[PDB]
DNA sequence: TTTTTTTTTTTTTTTTTTTT
């Protein structure tokens, strides 16, 4: 009793639609193509459930607008996204702190301190983690900033290492085809 | 090699005469190293298809190719066209999946069937 | 047996190995 059947990204835009306004994400099995080098982790204050992005006053220490505090450790949160490819479409997936932290197994502060570090192991981790296969739960929403609007996707979960269940499931689908 | 080497069922020895093919099945230990027992069931039990086991004669050929118990191996072999002899053991590839996990042979069987009905794709 | 609070709306991945 596991999740097996699913659809693709090409079938995600229009399949016998609609489905007018209603849906909640869905499961996707897709390989990872490339990891963007820009917009990895944005800095913020260290606390639980921080919705504010700290800025720099003419001080030199990070300052939060809503909650006044002195930030000793500028705790970073993952804004990093990834470029993925599937059986049909080539899409882009936006990962959160837990999703991107679970992807490479490295936190945001250690990743930012790893990039600014003298050794080149940052590019070694970036190139070693890229080009893999992964499973996500992706949802689609349409947001508009000013003059530009398009549908974007996010990652609600990560799953991998499943092999036997997919092979036996496809084998059963082959046996039930007759 | 560079030629076509599809995966065929060990019971197809009567269909094709002396080809070069690869087999993925279960390896059993004989009383001697000159014989081999290949356990290859098919899908469901009571559906009408049962376990297909084929015995081969290893003789002295491929001494270092001896198979480990419970391990999997890709069998590169050529059938003998004379008689009273199984598939000649030539090459073997180490085959295992993961730790604390196994693999069902059904997905393999459906493999070996499809490549029989569709020679275009392997 | 699955229900948001951490940005901005682009995004480039391998760019050099090869006959007459």
């Amino acid at each position: 009793k596991f999740i097996a059947q699913r659809i693709t990204i090409a079938r995600a835009q229009a399949e016998n639609l609609g489905r007018s306004e209603k849906g909640d994400f869905f499961s996707v099995k897709a390989a990872i193509s490339f990891l963007k080098v820009d917009n990895f982790a944005y800095p913020a204050c260290s606390n639980e459930n921080c919705n504010k992005k700290v800025l720099e006053q003419p001080d030199g220490t990070w300052r939060c607008e809503k909650c006044d505090t002195n930030n000793a450790r500028p705790n970073w949160r993952y804004i990093l996204t990834i470029s993925i490819i599937d059986e049909t479409n080539q899409l882009w997936l936006t990962l959160f702190d837990d999703q991107a932290k679970q992807l490479l197994g490295v936190d945001a502060n250690t990743l930012m301190s790893l990039k600014e570090e003298d050794p080149n192991e940052f590019t070694k981790i970036t190139q070693s983690i890229q080009m893999n296969e992964y499973d996500f739960r992706i949802r689609a929403r349409e947001d508009t900033y000013n003059d530009q609007s398009r549908i974007r996707y996010t990652v609600a979960n990560l799953h991998s290492l499943n092999y036997r269940a997919e092979a036996d499931y496809l084998a059963d689908e082959l046996s039930k085809a007759l | 090699m560079a030629s076509e080497t599809p995966r065929v069922d060990p019971t197809e020895i009567s269909n094709v005469n002396a080809p070069v093919f690869r087999i993925i099945a279960q390896i059993k230990s004989q009383p001697t190293e000159s014989q081999l027992i290949l356990q290859s069931p098919t899908i469901s039990s009571k559906n009408g298809s049962e376990v297909e086991m084929i015995t081969l004669n290893n003789i002295r050929v491929s001494m270092n190719k001896t198979f480990e118990i419970d391990s999997w191996y890709e069998f590169v072999c050529r059938n003998n066209d004379d008689g009273e002899l199984g598939f000649l053991i030539l090459d073997a590839v180490l085959c295992k999946f993961k730790e604390n996990e196994d693999l069902s042979l059904n997905g393999v069987v459906a493999l070996q069937r499809l490549c029989k009905k569709y020679p275009e794709i392997y």
